[PDB]
């Protein structure tokens, strides 16, 4: 018993003196498109599971990143907001910098 | 009306190509190439062959000494053994007992199965290509041989094609092609004069005709053993019998591309490599006028069912109302989406089916009947079946062939983090407006 993987390209086998067997590949899921989003990954994955990985790999990180930069961004505008107001001998904060910032 | 278009390098599978010449009917050709044949020049260096090493019955001096000539012979070889003392079934071969020399000669030549059982060492260059293509022109099938170097047009019902030149220059064959009988391989064979013992070449001529023989056998003459008078020799035993057992896979077997590899002439035939260019020249008289011709209109496309399979597993049903009865040529308006009928035929109000075949998981195209184009969209399913025995008839796709569920998903996954950075980025902005406008 001889199990053979077949490329996308398709594969050619020949068995002693016969004619030679071609078989192709069909894009079979056990996932599938219009479903959860979990079931459209698995439909790609199984379909492309190498391109399928690297885009959400990357998409993924990229989208965390931006999140992070989001954060980033307010936490600088946090420290320059807040920053006039510590410096002064008499400090008071207006309520809605207190509550949306400090 | 010259019409330029291009298929891929691919056998078995059609193509359709949309002739559009505005005022006239359109007309939709259906190619597929049957074979693609290509045969590269070659230039003989040599053959090689089983050698027969020939020895000459042994020369016996009794009572003296044997001295031999030099020979030009293709391996040649003698020595004179002193003290020999053969014997013959009657008794001693003669009368001295140890003033005798024996003189043995051996040289190496082509054997007769030469004629027959040889390999031809052959230089490759280019190749000429030619092709089979099948067309469907006006509804008939026309087979059309022709030579595929782009400098052949052949005639299908009045119409001339042109095919090639081919957009890849790659052939499964090497420089050093060795060729036996069915058999081609891509041996780097050693230039004539410089064989090896025991290895291919060791025995090489120009032509199968050729008297003119090279030969590197280490042909070495040995003392025969007392009292006889045969002639031992030790040479390195031929290298095309060797080669015929150690010949290994041959190019048919282990050729790039799914090439098929013929002999007599040498062929490398259907490598899926690249793509041909088809020119078309179809005369004014093959087209009809767009009023005499069926006008559609009034149509709507809905798929009942679509599966993304290499078969075509998709069925359209598209409405319409026909101005007269005729038949009506039907295209698609995308790459990703190859539909089986070139023509159909259409009277009164009624309804069209077509197949078709797709890579999509959602099938977004548009079919252009008669001039009067639809939009039909489908959700397909995957096949349960793994593996078929036939190509797809549709193309691969690209990073941006989504499903629609799917690109929906990216567009509220992408805008919630771009809302929470367009937001951020705004805060930051205006708190930094605030900061400038504060001294
Ligand atoms: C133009 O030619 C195509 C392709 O067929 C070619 O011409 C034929 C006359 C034969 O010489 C073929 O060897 C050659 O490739 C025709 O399409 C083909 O039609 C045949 C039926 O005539 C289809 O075979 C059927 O397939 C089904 C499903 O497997 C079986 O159940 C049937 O019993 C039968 O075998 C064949 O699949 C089909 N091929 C394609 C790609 O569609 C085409 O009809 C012909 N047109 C005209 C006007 O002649
Ligand atoms: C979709 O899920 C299917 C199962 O629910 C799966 O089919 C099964 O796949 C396994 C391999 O993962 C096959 O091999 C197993 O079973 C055989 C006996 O039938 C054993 O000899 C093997 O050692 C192993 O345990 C199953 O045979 C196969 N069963 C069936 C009914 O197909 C599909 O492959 C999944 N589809 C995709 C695209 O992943």
């Amino acid at each position: 018993e001889i199990r053979l993987t077949v490329p996308t390209e398709g594969l050619e086998v020949t068995w002693g003196n016969n004619e030679p067997y071609k078989y192709w590949p069909q894009l079979s899921t056990n996932g599938t498109a219009h479903g959860h989003p979990h079931e459209i990954i698995l439909y790609y994955y199984e379909l492309y599971p190498t391109m399928t990985v690297v885009v959400v790999s990357v998409a993924s990180f990229v989208l965390l990143s931006m999140v992070g930069v989001a954060v980033g961004m307010c936490m600088c505008a946090r420290r320059r907001c807040i920053t006039p107001y510590e410096l002064t001998p008499g400090a008071t904060v207006p309520f809605l910098l207190s509550l949306i910032c400090c | 009306y010259e019409h330029v278009t291009v298929i891929p390098n691919t056998v078995g599978v059609p193509y359709k190509t949309l002739v559009n010449r505005p005022g006239y009917s359109p007309m939709v050709l259906e190619m597929e190439l049957l074979s693609v044949t290509l045969e590269p020049t070659l230039s003989l260096d040599y053959i090689t062959c089983e050698y027969k090493t020939v020895i000459p019955s042994p020369y016996v001096k009794c009572c003296g000494t044997a001295e031999c000539k030099d020979k030009s012979l293709p391996d040649y070889s003698c020595k004179v053994f002193t003290g020999v003392y053969p014997f013959m079934w009657g008794g001693a071969y003669c009368f001295c007992d140890t003033e005798n020399t024996q003189l043995s000669e051996a040289h190496v030549e082509k054997s007769e199965s030469c004629k027959t059982e040889f390999a031809s060492a052959y230089r490759a260059h280019t190749a000429s290509a030619s092709a089979k293509l099948r067309v469907l022109y006006q509804g008939n099938n026309v087979t059309v041989s022709a030579y595929a170097n782009g400098d052949h047009a052949v005639t299908v019902k009045d119409a001339k094609f042109i095919v090639g030149p081919m957009s890849s220059a790659w052939t499964p064959f090497d420089n050093k092609i060795v060729v036996y009988k069915g058999d081609v391989y891509n041996m780097d064979y050693p230039p004539f004069g410089a064989g090896r013992p025991g290895q291919f070449g060791d025995i090489q001529s120009r032509t199968p005709e050729s008297e003119d023989v090279y030969a590197n056998t280490q042909l070495v003459l040995q003392r025969p053993s007392a009292g006889t008078v045969h002639v031992p020799y030790s040479q390195a035993p031929s290298g095309f019998k060797y080669w015929l057992k150690e010949r290994g896979a041959s190019l048919q077997h282990t050729a790039p591309f799914g090439c098929q590899i013929a002999t007599n002439p040498v062929r490398a035939m259907n490598c899926a490599v690249g793509n041909m260019p088809i020119s078309i020249d179809i005369p004014d008289a093959a087209f009809t006028r767009v009023v005499d011709a069926p006008s559609l209109t009034d149509m709507s496309c809905e798929v009942p069912a679509c599966t993304h399979s290499s078969d075509f597993g998709g069925v359209a049903i598209i409405k319409y109302a026909a101005s007269k009865k005729g038949k009506c040529a039907v295209h698609s308006m995308t790459n990703a989406v190859t539909i089986r009928e070139a023509e159909i035929e259409v009277e009164g109000n009624s309804q069209l089916q077509i197949s078709f075949s797709t890579a999509l998981a959602s099938a977004e195209f548009r079919v252009q009947v008669c001039s009067t184009q639809v939009h039909c969209a489908a959700e397909c399913h995957p096949p349960k079946d793994h593996i078929v025995n036939y190509p797809a008839s549709h193309t691969t796709l690209g990073v941006q062939d989504i499903s629609v569920t799917a690109m929906s998903w990216v567009q509220k996954i992408t805008g919630g983090v771009g809302l929470v950075v367009a937001v951020a980025a705004l805060i930051l902005i205006v708190v930094l407006c605030v900061s400038f406008s504060r001294h």
